[PDB]
RNA sequence: GUGGGAGAGGGUGGUGGAAUUCCCGGAGUAGCGGUGAAAUGCGCAGAUACCGGGAGGAACGCCGAUGGCGAAGGCAGCCACCUGGUCCACCCGUGACGCUGAGGCGCGAAAGCGUGGGGAGCAAACCGGAUUAGAUACCCGGGUAGUCCACGCCCUAAACGAUGCGCGCUAGGUCUCUGGGUCUCCUGGGGGCCGAAGCUAACGCGUUAAGCGCGCCGCCUGGGGAGUACGGCCGCAAGGC
């Protein structure tokens, strides 16, 4: 009760859980999904076939409001990043594109002892 | 000595020049007899360096020219004033010692942004003014009050506290 | 003296008046400050490869000119001043080296 | 390795001394636009230090992006 | 800086023969030329503690060098010495 | 001397985008974050994702390297101001002017102190969660000091090459940086690799010596107690010598 025809689909993934949601055109959001969205509790949320349950119902909707046409945009590595965005040009929905952006600083915030261990 | 001066010109294109040190016991602010064109002075708003080589002003047109002023409309986002003039001239509107003083820190329509020194951020108006750079309170703080109490010579209030009083005495307390 | 190039940036939307009473504020400084033009450029206009100014073009200014060495930051400084100074960089003057030959 | 493209043979007398270079800069820019390393500027130590220094004085007064998103990947 | 042309004014004031581009004449002139930009240069800048050592290692070689002097003909060295005006 | 040169050596000022938290608007759901798996914790007062914009401190990606510079520790966005070291060619100037250095003098990690600013993030402590028998710590979720700047003040260390400085003697192959050349490779300086000789209980060092020789300095002589106790001097204190 939206409906666009065209716009663009975002990936984000952690590896703990992943998540997908539309964008118009420019921005501005439409309709999600992602791990715990789809029933998935603590690990699962953090599965390839999550990537994928998600990606899917996440373009269904997507249709909902007339959607079809996307390019695609990119957050980090996603355990799964693939049976998703995959899963993706699957439900057919004019594959039109992906992107590179998963972006990283340029080196100015230390983190947590998990990310440190660098140098 | 017991008296005050200046806090707002008004009067430009005269050119005032930082006559001297005449570093002021009254309102924790060095100032300096200003010498204007026609002869016509003002102990000054201490505004630090501009020194006692007299040199400056402000005005209708501009010269960021630390120190010196004119409306925050002539004014440049970025910089550091004092001469505070919240509404459209009433003297200077704040930062009297007070080093840091108020930042144009972005100013939209005929209103201005403030970084209000003090300690928070927001604005003033249109044609209002400011004149930048420097106050001159030397940390104007510290300073020992060692074996006596500087206060009382203060001859500014030896108001002593009290709060503790056996009483039942005064207005919250 | 020593003399540099100076690349200094102005805003795209500055029209005339503006380009005007703006690049001549410049010069005056310039002088005032000591430096004794050679060869003035002007490729005028262009995308940045970066939003700046919140503007996607710019105007760039590039004066190969000399001074009185100190004095250097100083004017930087006299520049940068005017807002609208969108970028102001200044380079010592050494000419060039011919790679791949 | 890497010679598939190599630089070095794309540029003839080249003055690594003047920082508007665009046209040429733009040339070691990649995608997400980097600095495409010896492993391909075909350039010497007298190379990536020179050449970068402008590399640098260029994104300074801009005219090319230091990084700017990838398209397809 | 210390700027050629001074240099040589320098270093031609010294010489006892126009064309001691090397000898003690010079390389005192020299290196206490050199000491007092330096120091000056030191004071502000308050902190630029690797130059000062230099600086320092520099104050020592002139003195050896005055040594010397002394050491063969005390004579010039008293010379120099007031031209110049070390020590006080 | 002079003429060439190379660097994250220094300090002073100065901007610049990357991203990072919080702030205001948009749009839009029911989840988010998270782990070994949880849970604690956030979120329908709508969060987490995405759109923009804002504020701000910090750091400084690719290039950047087994590369570079520096007395030692250390030191890398770019930019200009002052400054130090040092390297190759000319053979020009001086005329042994020299090398070691007790005490001394200054420098000088990170913690910490003093005060005066800042404090996005990260972070002992302190707080939860989890845990196991136990959990004062490994794991997760919170957050102070401090981490950041100026100033003054502490000088400690596997302060490492665990190995003083100076010159001079003794196969070599190799890589690489930097400076000169008749620039298939030779020449000076610098860095890594392999390696005769030779040293060596041993490993391993091998013209970047742990080989051979000269000066000068320092510091050794069984373990614990111990680097302590005490005298001394130093410091705000913690401590230090």
């Amino acid at each position: 009760k939206r409906q666009v025809a065209s716009g663009r689909a975002y990936i984000h993934a952690s590896y703990n859980n992943t998540i997908v949601t539309i964008t118009d055109p420019d921005g501005n959001p439409i309709t999600w999904s992602s791990g715990g969205v789809i029933g998935y509790k603590g690990s699962r949320k953090g599965t390839p076939y999550a990537a994928q349950l998600a990606a899917l119902d996440a373009a269904k909707k997507a249709m909902a409001y007339g959607m079809q046409s996307v390019d695609v945009i990119v957050r980090g590595t996603g355990a799964g990043r693939e049976q998703a965005i995959r899963a993706l040009q699957a439900s057919g929905l004019q594959v039109k594109s992906i992107v590179d952006d998963t972006p990283v600083p340029h080196n100015g915030c230390r983190p947590k002892k998990k990310f440190r261990k660098a140098s | 000595q017991y008296r005050i001066i200046d806090f707002k010109r008004d009067k430009d294109g005269i050119p005032g020049r930082v006559a001297t040190i005449e570093y002021d016991p009254n309102r924790s602010a060095n100032i300096a007899l200003i010498n204007y064109a026609d002869g016509e002075k003002r102990y000054i708003i201490a505004p630090k360096n501009l020194k006692v080589g007299m040199e400056i002003m402000s005005g209708p047109d501009a010269d960021i020219k630390i120190g010196n002023a004119l409306p925050l409309e002539n004014i440049p986002v970025g910089t550091l004033v004092h001469n505070i003039e919240l509404k459209p001239g009433r003297g200077g509107q704040l930062v009297r010692a007070a080093g840091t003083s108020a930042q144009v820190l972005g100013k939209e329509g005929k209103y201005v942004i403030v970084r209000l020194a003090s300690g928070e951020v927001r604005m003033i108006l249109g044609k209002c003014r400011a004149t930048v750079g420097e106050v001159g309170n030397g940390g104007r703080t510290d300073k020992p009050f060692v074996k006596a109490g500087n206060k009382h010579h203060k001859m500014k209030a030896p108001n002593v506290r009290g709060v503790a009083m056996n009483a039942v005495d005064h207005p919250f307390g | 003296m020593r003399r540099y190039e100076v690349n200094i940036v102005l805003n795209p939307n500055l029209d005339q008046s503006q380009l005007a009473l703006e690049k001549e504020i410049i010069q005056r400084a310039l002088e005032n400050y000591g430096a004794r033009v050679e060869k003035v450029e002007e490729l005028g206009l262009r995308r940045l490869a970066y939003p700046i100014a919140k503007d996607p073009q710019g105007y760039f200014l590039w004066y190969q000119v000399e001074m009185p060495e100190d004095r250097v930051n100083d004017l930087a400084r006299e520049l940068r001043i005017r807002d609208n100074v969108r970028r102001v960089m200044v380079v010592k003057s050494q000419e060039p080296f011919l790679a791949n030959a | 390795p890497s010679r598939k493209a190599k630089v070095k043979a794309t540029l003839g007398e080249f003055d690594l001394r003047d920082y508007r270079n665009v046209e040429v800069l733009k040339r070691f820019l990649s995608e997400t636009g980097k600095i495409l390393p010896r492993r391909r500027t075909g350039l010497s130590g007298k190379e990536q230090r020179i050449l970068a220094k402008t590399i640098k004085r260029a994104r300074i007064l801009g005219l090319l992006p230091f990084t700017e998103k990838l398209v397809r990947k | 800086p210390i700027t050629k042309e001074e240099k040589q004014k320098v270093i031609q004031e010294f010489a006892r023969f126009p064309g001691d581009t090397g000898s003690t004449e010079v390389q005192v002139a020299l290196l206490t030329l050199r000491i007092n930009r330096l120091s000056e240069h030191l004071k502000v800048h308050k902190k630029d503690h690797h130059s000062h050592r230099g600086l320092l290692m520099m104050v020592g070689q002139r003195r050896r060098l005055l040594r010397y002097l002394q050491r063969e003909d005390p004579e010039r060295y008293r010379a120099l010495i007031e031209k110049l005006g070390i020590r006080g």
